[PDB]
């Protein structure tokens, strides 16, 4: 389904946008994955985010 | 003036002190008045004043228990001050002495203390000793905790918590801290040095404020081991009554 | 006589009327101060369906008395 | 204070502090001595013995036993000190008033009021050990909310603490009922205004305290159904991935700091709130098993001075920067490498949060032992804030629920239909009843030996008016 | 005129509607404003689900009052 990274509260806050900006994080004048570094994802008190792309076990 | 002479009271009550009429007039005291009596080692207690003309002027009568609590002997001097702001003890938590309760059957509190404090209004302070003579036995106790602190009057409605384990007697004796200058001899010079270097900065700070100097802080005692350095330091600290650490 | 009346929501008001006076008078007072037709006003106390055709005497209600108000339509 | 501080805390802490927890041991085959006298192997085992725990599969040391360890380690009796308080909570806020000669922090700082480096290390004492649910319905209905709607949920849980024999000097939090605040739940998350939620929870907490309960944690569901025909959910939370993302840890730390545990052995008198947080995600299989966690004391004191924020990587928490009114020193998280050597790695960019957690063990009471449930309920009157679903508390619901039994009798049936949490809260909100009338209502509903109290309730005028209005209402 | 309505999301909205129009008009106003059809919405006040056949006057809804919204297809 869409709840694997692209749903509600993942489009209100550009989580994919945050990840991509962290990737190309330079002045300089889509896919979401865990190949890189974290970028500060700050939300106000009283908001919980469960929309992180799942990872599943070792299988 | 208020340096009442110590004497052995005829009565055994733990909250009664008999004074001469002349002294009563001098200090404006009266019979039944609760006053704060201070003896030696800064020990303090609250006693009910009773007029008694047999005593010579300037002399007061206190019992053995009060003298032991104040750590003073017969013929000493005790300072008496008004104690008008003493409230009634909301709750007094007290436990007996183990040795004094050996062989006692039934509820100790009802047998001994229940008639002692009811309709008595005896002022009690923490750390004091009171003895009750019930039937054929005499039992000493300790004022472990008093609410309000540090002392208060045990009224009829005051709740007395006697629940708890017995208190061993050996603790008071074999742990004989609060040792005064009377336990140290032959080192008067060094004792005087330590006194003048410790007490005055603490007991009378205003002296150095008036003169306008910063009193010295550190002090280093040294000498052969076993000469009582620790004893001297403990004695000075206890005499000063400061927060020894 | 001083009395308390609480509506369905919880709003509380204080009214005055004679005990022997018919409760119809108090119902009319409440109506005129809130425009509530007499039928639309139902007064309850101790589970009793109070009605205009009586007074506070028969209900053993005196000063400092609290009653509840409800609309007979379908509930609150 | 010349001795132990004077302050009153829960009864559980008092009774625990009364005991000693010494674990007796018998003559080992390695002893060489007579019957009396004990050498090194026959001595009683202290309650905090690390070997005993790890040998019994217990991961943390039952905080009270930690207090016993700290008291034994120091504080010699009758001499040697004047009772330096053993416990003290961490505090990382820079002292704005130090003044060796320097000015306040914004324009001056000496080496005495400079927050030294912070060394994160996994905690060893868990304040609350076993979280226990009186009846499975409590969480079954909570999950049923998501089942019907599909969106996530979140709710505080009320209950009380008690002893727990299975762990040396251990504690269990027994949860009696769950209360749901007004939240704007969604598919990937939820949102709830903090101010309004706390305003409502203040009065809900007052009423619960009147009932004898207390707020002892928050439980939320992280559930997403799989494509299987029957009920199966993906296991997103396990050793491979994160257990609790950074945001959840932050929220748990805030809540813990806002419910301090009053204790007698600290300078401030409080330490390491007892506030368990539980999460539902599903084990490796399709089950919907729950879990429990509790953020360590440092994270509790690390987030009061900000210094942590969520990160796009679920298992790592981002670190903020220095600025006026907020000084953040270097953070080292100390692990142990496979060769049994402690290693300090500087983590300014981001560090895992598994060093900011301690795990608990959920469970349910034995289904054939004594039942001391306060509420025989959780299947009836709709719960509070389920407006989104068809659930809606109102007069007609009460008429349909508790009118036939009320109008006839069946005092056993009336009692079993009157000891429901949400029903009591709703009728209290009705305000139809007087203060002492509601007090006797709760004493009849949430207590044993309830015959005369229920009889008094029914005999009252308020109940008569309530049933009358219920009858009047359709 | 001035009324308050507790929404489903958990917030309160202030709506302007005269007390001399059918509650159906209020339902139309809310549903148009937020796009949730009124064919399923139900109103609640004093535990009295408001039947659509009557206006505000019948309930004498006072100004700056408050109602609740629920959903049921
Ligand atoms: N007036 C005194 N002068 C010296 N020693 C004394 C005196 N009175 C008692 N003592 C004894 O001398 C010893 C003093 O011990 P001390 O040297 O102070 O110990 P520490 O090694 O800790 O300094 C104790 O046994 C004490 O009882
Ligand atoms: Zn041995
Ligand atoms: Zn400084």
């Amino acid at each position: 389904p869409s709840v694997l990274g692209q749903g509600s509260m993942s489009t209100r806050i550009d989580y994919a946008g945050i990840a991509n900006s962290s990737r190309n994080k330079l002045s300089k004048f889509m896919k979401i994955t865990f190949d890189g570094e974290p970028a500060k994802l700050d939300l106000p008190e009283g908001q919980l985010f469960f929309g992180f792309p799942m990872v599943l076990p070792k299988e | 003036d208020n340096m009442l002479l110590v004497d052995d009271a005829i009565n055994d009550d733990n909250s009664v002190i008999a004074i001469n009429s002349n002294t009563m007039d001098k200090l404006e005291l009266f019979r039944g008045d609760t006053v704060l009596v201070k003896g030696k080692k800064r020990k303090d207690t609250v006693l009910i004043v009773l007029i008694d003309d047999e005593l010579e002027d300037g002399a007061c009568r206190i019992n053995r228990v009060v003298r032991n609590n104040l750590r003073i002997r017969l013929g000493d001097l005790v300072t008496i001050h008004p104690c008008p702001d003493i409230k009634y003890a909301t709750r007094i938590s007290v436990l007996p002495i183990a040795d004094t309760i050996e062989g006692i059957t039934g509820n100790l509190f009802d047998v001994f203390l229940k008639p002692y404090f009811v309709e008595a209004y005896r002022p009690v302070r923490k750390g004091d000793h009171f003895v009750v003579r019930g039937g054929m036995r005499q039992v000493e106790f300790k004022v472990v905790d008093v609410e309000p602190e540090e002392y208060a009057v045990v009224a009829q409605d005051t709740i007395i918590h006697w629940e708890g384990e017995p208190i061993n007697r050996e603790d008071e004796e074999n742990n004989m801290n609060e040792v005064g200058y009377d336990d140290i001899g032959g080192c008067r010079k060094q004792m005087a040095q330590i006194r003048e270097m410790v007490e005055l900065p603490l007991r009378h700070p205003q002296l150095f404020k008036a003169i306008g100097i910063k009193p010295p802080r550190g002090v280093l005692m040294y000498g052969p081991p076993g000469t009582g350095k620790t004893l001297m330091a403990r004695a000075v600290a206890n005499e000063t009554g400061a927060f020894f650490f | 006589m001083q009395i308390f009346v609480k509506t369905l929501t919880g709003k509380t008001i204080t009214l005055e009327v004679e005990s022997s006076d018919t409760i119809d008078n108090v119902k009319s007072k409440i109506q005129d101060k809130e425009g509530i037709p007499p039928d639309q006003q139902r007064l309850i106390f101790a589970g009793k369906q109070l009605e205009d055709g009586r007074t506070l005497s028969d209900y053993n209600i005196q000063k400092e008395s609290t009653l509840h108000l409800v609309l007979r339509l379908r509930g609150g | 204070r010349y001795g132990p501080l004077r302050i009153k805390e829960l009864a559980v802490d008092e009774e625990l502090e009364k005991e000693d927890g010494l674990i007796p041991r018998q003559k080992s085959k390695l002893c060489k001595h007579g019957d009396r006298g004990m050498c090194e192997y026959c001595s009683p085992l202290p309650p905090w013995d690390k070997e005993y725990h790890e040998k019994n599969k217990i991961k943390h040391i039952s905080f009270h036993s930690y207090l016993k360890k700290l008291n034994e380690n120091a504080n010699k009796k009758e001499n040697g000190s004047s009772y330096i308080s053993p416990l003290s909570e961490p505090d990382f806020r820079i002292n704005k008033r130090c003044h060796n000669g320097h000015e306040p922090w914004p324009r001056g700082i000496c080496s005495k009021c400079q927050p030294s480096a912070i060394t994160l290390q996994q905690q060893e004492f868990r304040m609350v050990d076993h979280v226990e649910f009186q009846k499975s319905e409590i969480i079954n209905e909570f999950i049923q909310a998501w089942r019907y709607t599909g969106m996530q949920r979140f709710g505080y849980m009320y209950g009380s603490y008690s002893k727990y024999d299975n762990t040396p000097l251990g504690i269990k939090a027994v949860v009696e009922a769950i209360y749901e605040p007004p939240q704007h739940d969604e598919q990937d998350g939820l949102t709830m205004d903090v101010e309004q939620v706390k305003n409502e929870m203040l009065q809900i907490d007052r009423q619960a305290q009147e009932m004898g309960l207390s707020r002892i944690g928050l439980i939320f569901t992280d559930l997403s159904d799989a494509g299987a025909g029957d009920g199966s959910v993906f296991c997103k939370r396990h050793k491979d991935s994160f257990f609790l993302s950074s945001l959840e840890v932050i929220m748990a730390a805030r809540h813990q700091t806002r419910h301090p545990n009053v204790s007698k052995y600290s300078e401030q008198g409080f330490f390491s709130s007892k506030f368990v947080t539980c999460v539902i995600s599903g084990n490796l299989e399709g089950e919907i098993d729950i879990s429990s966690y509790q953020v360590s004391t440092e994270a509790e004191a690390l987030v009061t001075a900000d210094m942590i924020s969520g990160s796009t990587f679920p298992s790592m928490a981002y670190i903020n920067d220095t600025t006026d009114e907020r000084y953040v020193p270097e953070i080292f998280y100390m692990k142990s490498n496979e060769y049994g050597i402690t290693v300090k790695e500087n983590a300014k960019p981001a560090f895992p949060v598994d060093y900011l957690l301690v795990t608990l063990t959920h469970g349910f009471p034995n289904t054939d032992t004594e039942t001391n449930s306060k509420f025989v309920s959780s299947t009836g009157f709709p719960w509070s804030n389920r407006q989104a679903m068809g659930q809606s508390q109102d007069y007609q619901e009460l008429k349909k629920y508790l009118f036939n039994v009320a109008s006839s009798g069946d005092f056993n049936l009336l009692h079993e239909k009157i000891s429901n949490f949400h029903l009591l809260l709703y009728i209290n909100s009705l305000q139809i009843l007087s203060p002492d009338e509601w007090k006797l209502l709760i004493e009849s509903a949430v207590k044993n030996e309830w015959e005369e109290s229920l009889l008094k309730l029914v005999s009252s005028a308020g109940w008569q008016t309530l049933v009358m209005i219920l009858q009047e209402s359709g």
